[PDB]
DNA sequence: ATCGATCGATCGATTTTTTTTTTTTT
DNA sequence: TCGATCGATCGAT
């Protein structure tokens, strides 16, 4: 789907691997295969059939996958010592902020918090009870705010990462679905864009206008590893522990003066109770930083490079490893902060409940809170999860709310 | 038959049982840790406690079940949806569907074509796998109005009949209800009384037997003391036997024993008091556009009376239940006084 | 062979019940003598039997029964040649009985083969009749093709080589269709049983077959008891094949009890009209000429209640007669009508019908907003079954000649409601949309049960601005009787001490004087006696209406008239005598009259 | 020497299904 | 590739 024809639709073609080679291919990897074309006789009726017409296949023998395969990723990120040059080389963590999507300026403190949401790694089985920690937030209000461009990008550099929208796909698009096998015809599950995007993220956008029932859809993935069809309707059990990226329009208007949430949006209160971050994207006249940006993106077209001489924005490359070694840590949580952390609770919850009629304060913020700390100390790999950590997060759902203020 | 015990169990029941502290010690074991609003789950026992049984081998007339019904329903963030997630890991014939769940044709009469006979076939329904069980249901609000004209069928007859251009049906299903219903906004609104809150009419609101409301804890003092314990509780990972004695599974017989060799009946004792206070109780003529007391509440309550007397295994009726039965009428029978 | 000894065995059972079977008495004889005439070809055992007299021959039957199946056909044809002039068309059809063993589906396995078990379940998707010409005539083309063999087999085979000849074996004479056997069957399936309800599978389906005389007395929705003769039958079994095939399950039964929908209609072991219609004269002479009948009749249903003693003694009315009379072809007339209940909040609105529903038969009882707009008709359908729309019933017309009154009579939408605008009266309904024309019948008679607009009574303003609905209804609804709450302890009192005798285990009600089966059967004889009307009230009640309408000339008119001639022909049905008596009318017009100073404000 | 049974070379006969776009009614 | 067709052939009689 790079070189097809100006007007033309991808084709396909069917493989044979023989010999030592089979489990050398998986779905979603550019492979690079070196074989030999043969033709094929589907030997049978001799009409339709035997009509000299070569219903051709292939015939390979290596399989060297060069794009995102064992070759071009290693590991096959933990390999330390090749790294550490560069690991002690640069100590900072906005400079990894601001290197995703680097080719406009603003919204900084969403790009690092969706940074938390590639890595995660909270993982336990305490009291048998499993914890996901898979963050899954929405974006909301959309006059002009480049929506799909953060989604779009994220799902490239995301490894394993998928993208949707609204009438592009039906129920059976986004869950499993069937087909007969070339291999057996055994008639199998084949499922869609949520149903492959697990221990990952799959991205959706214009999230209000995906369907009516799709709301019970994604409601069944707040309660994780969970997909239930009733497709054949007998079990329709699947294991899909992705995150979610949601990002949707208002209706007519953006917060009239008399509108509230869940009266200017028209989408299940429900749904919107189960998110852990929830990010409304407001742009109000700024009589110079519309400027800013002017000059920000206009060098985005002149050139291909935003950031000029004032940091060094990491390569992707790198990135990729930068990341996975982040996760293996898997910390403790510290009890001195603990008598703490439930203050913080506390005034999270009354600031909010000093007055009558504000937007929803949940009682899962105190399961929220630990599972972003964490992940947050990923990236320090240390253990070491101090007091100023969560100083942050107090702040990132501080301004999630009350974004109408001013 | 599968469950029948030996008579050393009976050791242990029964010593549960001598003691008044019963009442209050399964209450307080229900929930892992949580130790709040136990003030309703000392009712909801009498729904574990599955009711009684009157039956009707008598006179084949009126078939007046003991038929308890009892719902909670407040702001979604107290743990509705969560404890009863864990009460259908209570419950034996544990079902978990809800408002826009399932429709009624969602409930009742599964019918579609299978190709194991590769036949049309008249086909399942889902509240009558649960006989006399129960189903947690939440967020009531959001079903259809084909929807919820059925259960009135069940809860004023507890029957079904169905007829559809194959069969016609005359099955049995009955079943106490349980289920978690919210409002169309986050909180219910001050000034505004359930009477017209929630979707419902002028009086079948009240046609529950009582419905415990519940909201947030309007209070920022208690957040500490769950914030602390309850995360202590993930931080240590594990239980400790308390002076509230959780049995391992010896608790779970006194529920599963004493629905069977029981059958209680009433001497005198539930009778009189509302027979004599009848005057000032049925005073209820006034009000503009109100609901208050009507002569089927004692219906209700010698069930509630009955059922707390099956708890102390009391053979003959219980006195003592017919005062928290009045207390747990009264606990929310003028949430309304305005 | 096997089966010589069941051959004998019978052949002695025959034998001892050649004489008598059971104290000088035979009862396996006598449904032989009722078949004597037209040998329609079934006679029933108890297996009970087979345990008093033949001493166990259930472990000689009820493993290898399929062997032995056909030889007691054999034996039931040496049976019935004893005495009568017989033929060999006699056959065996069986409807076994007696049997103590009552199992599921799941008890199934290989080794289950040649019994006769018992099973229940409930009856889906029915199918019909479908004939079977299983014999005939086959053999060679030369001369000699008469042949009454054995080509009844499950498995059909044309080829036979010959009785006669040396001819071919290859080419068959052509077909018999005129002196041959045929018989008839039909099939169904049936669903896991509502007797057994387990959790975590299916409701696996049997498939499961019924012979002639069995045929169409069973139907859906109904539970069963059948006989368990599982049987061989004659892609994806890829096992290992063979040769000198890949078989599914199937099963067949040859009895049934189709109980839980079975009354009997009316027939003191006496004489009468007919053979038990009325026997209990003995009594029912009693129960026609006492004076303080009608109470006593009132109070005979209802000791359980205590409310008004008015409709006590009209509701009687809707299970009483009509007319039935015999007239020419000017039009229907009419038997049974209308009535209506409002009331206050729940003083017992739905007791008095939850069980009238339990009290007589044919009249079952539900709401229609229990479903959709399906209670007048069927399920609106329009996807591909059959022929992509079927509307042939609903739930209303399932009260043919009974009665299915509602709930909640007031909230309901005003198309099966304006339908019924006409459907009581001119008791034939019609549709479009979906209609092969449609032209039903509906016939029978009705029980309001309404609510006032804000719960309750307050005397401001018409009863028609009471309800404040469309009219024209509240006319062919010839009686109201409304139940009114007040607030006086004494009457509440009265009823909590009706509870004190509903729990008191023994004598937890009052002491009776007449019982309810003597009731219902003088009830169902009443109607029966084509009434008479030739009485100076006949004469005499156009001055009743002209006074009627005197109190009037201060709505209207006749429809209450038809009604009243009604209510008083039935009230004379009541007194078990044809011959319309001058008294009816005036205790029909003091009801006529309470009801409408009733609607009075 | 006549005739029936079995073998075997000779002949001709079978192999099309899952979505969509209008349509009536709730 | 499967099936009956028909004609020929080998012991009996
Ligand atoms: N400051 C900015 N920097 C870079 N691109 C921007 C900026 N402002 C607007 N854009 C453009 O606005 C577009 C917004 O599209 P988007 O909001 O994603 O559509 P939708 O509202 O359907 O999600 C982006 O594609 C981007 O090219
Ligand atoms: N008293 C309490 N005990 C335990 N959990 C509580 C309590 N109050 C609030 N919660 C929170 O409520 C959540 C469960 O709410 P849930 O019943 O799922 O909401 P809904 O039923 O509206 O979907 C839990 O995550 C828990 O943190
Ligand atoms: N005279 C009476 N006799 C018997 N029961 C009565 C009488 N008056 C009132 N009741 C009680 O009033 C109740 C009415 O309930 P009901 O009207 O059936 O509820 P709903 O209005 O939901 O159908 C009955 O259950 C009955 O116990």
């Amino acid at each position: 789907s790079d070189q097809v024809p100006v007007g033309h639709i991808p084709r396909s073609m069917t493989i044979m691997c023989r010999g030592e080679v089979t489990r050398m291919a998986q779905p979603g990897d550019h492979i690079v295969v070196s074989g030999v074309f043969l033709p094929l006789m589907r030997t049978g009726f001799a009409q339709m059939i035997q009509g000299l017409l070569s219903e051709t296949f292939l015939q390979a023998h290596r399989i060297i996958c060069i794009n995102k395969n064992d070759e071009i990723s290693d590991k096959d990120a933990e390999l330390t010592p090749e790294e550490l040059e560069e690991l002690a080389q640069d100590d900072f963590y906005e400079r990894l902020a601001t290197s995703l999507a680097p080719e406009i300026y603003g919204h900084l403190d969403v790009k690092k918090a969706l940074l938390l949401l590639l890595v995660g790694g909270v993982d336990k089985r305490p009291d048998g009870m499993k914890i996901r920690g898979n963050i899954n937030i929405c974006l909301m209000g959309d006059p002009g705010v480049a929506k799909s461009q953060l989604l779009g990008y994220i799902s490239r550099l995301a490894v394993r990462s998928q993208y949707t929208t609204g009438r592009g796909s039906s129920g059976v698009g986004l869950t499993a679905a069937v087909m007969k096998d070339p291999l057996t015809g055994e008639m199998t599950l084949e499922g869609g864009a949520l149903v492959l995007a697990d221990q990952g993220v799959c991205c959706i956008d214009e999230f209000d206008k995906m369907a009516d029932q799709d709301r019970t859809a994604i409601h069944e993935v707040m309660e994780q590893q969970t997909i239930s069809i009733a497709k054949a309707g007998i079990m329709t059990t699947l294991n899909a522990r992705v995150s979610i990226l949601a990002a949707a329009n208002p209706a007519f208007g953006r917060y009239n003066p008399r509108r509230t949430v869940e009266q200017n949006i028209q989408l299940p209160a429900a749904l919107l109770s189960r998110f852990d971050l929830l990010w409304l994207i407001q742009d109000k006249p700024d009589r110079d930083n519309d400027l800013r940006l002017a000059k920000h993106i206009t060098y985005v077209h002149s050139h291909s490079k935003q950031p000029p001489t004032r940091v060094k924005a990491l390569d992707m490359n790198l990135m990729r490893r930068y990341i996975n070694l982040c996760k293996r840590k898997n910390p403790t949580i510290p009890d001195e902060l603990t008598d703490y952390i439930v203050g913080a609770y506390v005034e999270l919850r009354r600031e909010a409940r000093n007055q009558k009629d504000m937007t929803f304060t949940s009682a899962r913020n105190l399961l929220g809170i630990l599972r972003l700390s964490t992940a947050l100390a990923r990236l320090r790999l240390s253990d070491s999860v101090e007091k100023d950590d969560v100083a942050e997060a107090l702040r990132l759902l501080e301004m999630s709310k009350d974004s109408l203020n001013q | 038959k599968d469950h029948i015990f030996p008579p050393e169990r009976v050791e242990l029941l029964q010593l549960l049982a001598k003691k008044p502290d019963i009442y209050d010690r399964l209450a307080r074991a229900i929930a892992p840790s949580i130790y709040e609003n136990d003030d309703i789950k000392k009712g909801i026992l009498l729904q574990l406690f599955g009711g009684t049984k009157k039956k009707h081998a008598t006179l084949g007339r009126q078939n007046f079940r003991s038929e308890i019904h009892l719902l909670l329903c407040g702001d979604p963030g107290t743990s509705k949806s969560q404890m009863l997630q864990y009460v259908f890991n209570l419950v034996p014939r544990s079902q978990y569907t809800s408002g826009r769940g399932s429709s009624a044709v969602g409930l009742t009469a599964y019918v579609t074509k299978d190709p194991e006979t590769r036949q049309l076939v008249l086909q399942t329904g889902a509240l009558v796998l649960a006989d006399n069980g129960v189903c947690c249901i939440d967020e009531f609000d959001k079903m259809n109005d084909s929807t919820r004209s059925v259960l009135h069928e069940v809860m004023e007859q507890q029957t079904l009949s169905i007829a559809k251009a194959g069969i016609i049906c005359q099955l049995n299903a009955r079943t106490s209800i349980l289920a978690a219903a919210n409002p169309a906004e986050s909180q219910w609104n001050k000034r505004k009384n359930i009477i017209d809150n929630v979707q419902l009419p002028h009086t079948l609101l009240s046609r529950f037997d009582l419905i415990f409301l519940v909201l947030d804890p309007q209070d920022e003092i208690f957040d500490k003391r769950l914030a602390s314990h309850l995360v202590s509780l993930y931080y240590v990972t594990r239980h400790e036997e308390e002076d509230t004695m959780f049995d391992m599974s010896v608790l779970r017989d006194y529920i599963a024993y004493a629905r069977e060799h029981l059958s209680p009946t009433l001497s005198d004792e539930a009778q009189q008091r509302l027979i004599q206070a009848y005057v000032d109780m049925r005073k209820v003529g006034a009000g503009r556009g109100q609901i208050s007391a009507y002569p089927r509440q004692l219906e209700s309550l010698i069930r509630l009376s009955e059922a707390h007397a099956k708890v102390r295994l009391s053979n003959q009726v219980e006195l003592l239940d017919v005062e928290e039965a009045w207390r747990l009428h009264r606990e929310a029978l003028k949430q309304s006084a305005t | 062979v096997k089966d010589e000894v069941g051959i004998r065995a019978q052949k002695l059972f025959q034998d001892f019940l050649e004489e008598f079977k059971e104290d000088g008495e035979i009862k396996y004889t006598r449904p032989a003598a009722s078949l004597e005439s037209p040998d329609r070809c079934t006679l029933e055992v108890s297996f009970e039997d087979v345990e008093k007299y033949d001493q166990n021959l259930a472990t000689a039957i009820i493993e290898e029964y399929y062997h032995i199946y056909p030889f007691l056909c054999q034996s039931v044809s040496n049976y019935v040649k004893d005495r009568i002039g017989l033929k060999t068309q006699k056959d065996c059809y069986v409807a076994f009985t007696e049997v103590p063993t009552r199992h599921k589906v799941r008890d199934l396995t290989t080794s289950k083969i040649g019994t006769l078990i018992r099973i229940s379940g409930q009856v889906v998707r029915t199918h019909p009749v479908h004939p079977e010409l299983v014999s005939g005539v086959f053999m060679c083309l030369d001369c000699q093709t008469e042949i009454r063999n054995v080509e009844q087999q499950f498995k059909f085979t044309n080829p036979t080589i010959c009785r006669n000849p040396v001819c071919s074996n290859r080419k068959r004479f052509m077909l018999d269709v005129e002196k041959s056997l045929f018989l008839d069957f039909q099939k169904i399936r049936i669903q896991e049983t509502q007797a057994e309800l387990p959790r975590g599978c299916i409701p696996r389906a049997v498939e499961i077959i019924l012979r002639s005389e069995l045929v169409e007395t069973v139907q859906a929705g109904d539970r069963y008891d059948f006989t368990g003769t599982l049987i061989v039958v004659p892609l994806a079994g890829v096992g290992t094949r063979a040769e000198n095939l890949n078989y599914r399950m199937a099963f067949l039964a040859c009895s049934v009890q189709a109980t839980t929908a079975r009354f009997g209609g009316t027939d003191t072991a006496e004489d009468m009209k007919k053979q038990m219609t009325d026997a209990e004269w003995h009594k029912i002479y009693e129960m026609s000429k006492d004076r303080n009948l009608y109470q006593n009749l009132i109070s005979s249903l209802f000791p359980s209640i205590y409310g008004n003693d008015e409709v006590k003694r009209g509701i009687l009315l809707q299970q009483f007669g009509g007319v039935a009379k015999t007239t020419t072809e000017k039009t229907s007339l009419r038997g049974d009508i209308n009535v209506c209940i409002v009331g206050d909040p729940s003083t017992a609105k739905s007791q008095f019908l939850k069980q009238v529903s339990d009290f007589s038969p044919r009249a079952i009882y539900t709401s229609g907003k229990a479903s959709s707009a399906a209670g007048l008709t069927a399920a609106v359908v329009r996807d591909e079954e059959s022929f992509d729309f079927v509307i042939e019933a609903g739930a209303l017309m399932l009260a043919d000649n009974g009665i299915c009154c509602i709930d909640e009579f007031d909230k309901m939408d005003q198309r099966d409601q304006v339908a019924i605008h006409e459907a009581m009266e001119q008791q034939t309904i019609s549709i479009a949309r979906a209609g092969v024309r449609a032209t039903l019948n509906a016939r029978t008679s009705i029980l309001a049960a309404a609510n006032p607009i804000n719960g309750r009574y307050d005397r401001s303003k018409s009863l028609q601005q009471n309800i404040q609905l469309s009219a024209p209804i509240m006319s062919r609804f010839d009686l109201f009787f409304i139940l009114v709450d007040e607030c006086n302890e004494v009457v509440d009192y009265a009823i909590a001490r009706k509870i004190v005798d509903l729990h008191s285990n023994i004598e937890e009600s009052v002491e009776r004087a007449y019982t309810r089966e003597e009731v219902l059967r003088y009830v169902t004889f009443a109607r029966q006696f084509k009434p008479v009307i030739s009485q100076e009230a006949g004469h005499m009640l156009v001055e009743n209406y002209g006074h009627l309408r005197q109190r009037d000339t201060g709505r209207i008119t006749v429809r209450q008239l038809e009604s009243m001639i009604r209510l008083s022909e039935a009230m004379a049905k009541l007194e078990c005598s044809n011959r319309v008596l001058e008294r009816h009318v005036k205790e029909a017009f003091r009801l006529l009259n309470k009801s409408i100073i009733r609607v009075e404000q």
